[PDB]
């Protein structure tokens, strides 16, 4: 009869466990969100600067200096 | 120092600006203190590939007024607005190298840039990995950071 | 309106972090529904997560903030287990009745009953709780329950 009772309980205890693991990982996730933003933004600046007419003119002139 | 509306505090270095005046004077072919449409034409035609659609008009357009060394310095600074240093960029990458190997698997870093965050498009992806240091299936973020930062070890 | 206005903004924050990681246009894969709610501090069973819109695999469905708020509200009122329940459950498998159990019998219950967990997941909670065996292969399960319930910043 009360076999499902015991079973529901085991189930809720496993749930607590899954909640534990997830909350543990949360802080690494917010730090990483800052990591990625720094990476995508800087590679993007690099790309734009490389396409710049004034930058191109600059490179092909630094040598002669 | 002045405005072309972006820069707040141009603390980009003194060796870095000393070079630029040597560059500017070589570009100012007519010796009068201003870069003309004709100064660019002459100098660029010499070094090789030389723009002449009136994008030469587009180049001079970029500056709100006459082009002296000071407007020059100002427009370049606007371009460097929004950029971090090598230490900051290198530790950003390290946040993903749990085993402190000082490298990342190539499959991993490609997935990070294209399917997450402000994700890259195919043309951004292509231009980013054309130049990148990879061996044994391992991306070297230390070497890549010094590269895009222009570190002068050897680019002679 | 039982949800206070700052609780609403606590939700807006967690939602955006996951929105950022889902390869973003300001939306969230319906599969990560359980994880988002777990970060707000609730412990729902998979069954309940399904009874509100969660999915079995990734890339099947997305959720705008407007559809997320009412699902969360629904899960707040589901049942959550107590210390007294958890001990009754374990005494069920105590041969002598001295509060011990073998690591063996422990693994076995976590991976074959209720909603089974993975050996890697069972490995990682046993690692994090720093739970320890005695010379005859045994463990006291009261200590285990308490450490799980205290959470990961088990602090004090
Ligand atoms: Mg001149």
């Amino acid at each position: 009869m009360r076999d499902e009772r015991l079973s529901k309980i085991i189930s809720m205890f496993q749930a607590h466990i899954r909640g534990y693991l997830i909350r543990k990982a949360y802080k690494k996730l917010q730090d990483q969100r800052i990591g990625l933003s720094v990476i995508q933004r800087n590679i993007r600046k690099w790309l734009v600067l490389r396409n710049w007419q004034w930058w191109k003119l600059y490179s092909k002139v630094k040598p002669l200096l | 120092a002045d405005k072309a509306a972006s820069g707040v505090l141009t603390k980009l270095p003194q060796k870095q600006i000393q070079e630029m005046k040597e560059a500017f004077s070589m570009i100012d072919v007519d010796r009068d203190g201003f870069v003309s449409k004709e100064d660019i034409k002459a100098i660029s035609e010499q070094l090789g590939r030389a723009p002449d659609d009136k994008e030469l008009t587009a180049m001079l357009k970029e500056a709100p007024g006459p082009l002296n060394f000071t407007m020059f310095l100002s427009i370049f600074s606007d371009k460097l607005s929004g950029t971090d240093s090598e230490e900051t960029i290198r530790n950003a990458f390290a946040m993903f190298d749990e085993q402190e190997t000082k490298k990342l698997n190539i499959e991993y870093i490609k997935d990070l840039l294209e399917n997450m965050g402000d994700n890259f498009n195919k043309d951004e992806m292509r231009m980013t990995f054309k130049e990148a240091p990879v061996e044994g299936g391992k991306f070297d973020y230390v070497k890549f950071t010094a590269m895009i930062k222009g570190s002068g070890e050897e680019e002679a | 309106p039982k949800l206070s206005q700052d609780e609403i903004d606590d939700l807006k924050d967690v939602f955006e972090l996951f929105a950022f990681w889902d390869g973003r246009d300001g939306a969230v894969d319906a599969f990560k529904l359980g994880d988002v709610c777990r970060c707000l501090g609730i412990n729902p069973r998979n069954e309940d997560v399904f009874a509100v819109g969660g999915t079995h695999k990734m890339g099947e469905k997305s959720l705008p903030f407007e559809e997320f708020l009412p699902a969360y509200e629904g899960l707040m009122d589901c049942e959550q287990g107590t210390f007294a329940d958890y001990m009754e459950a374990f005494k069920t498998f105590d041969r002598e009745g001295q509060g011990f159990i073998s690591g063996a019998e422990l693994r076995h219950v976590l991976t074959a009953l209720g909603e089974r967990l993975s050996d890697e997941d069972v490995d990682e909670i046993i690692k994090l709780t720093d739970l320890q065996e005695d010379l005859e292969g045994n463990v006291k399960y009261e200590d285990f329950v308490k450490k799980v319930m205290a959470g990961p910043y088990p602090d004090k």
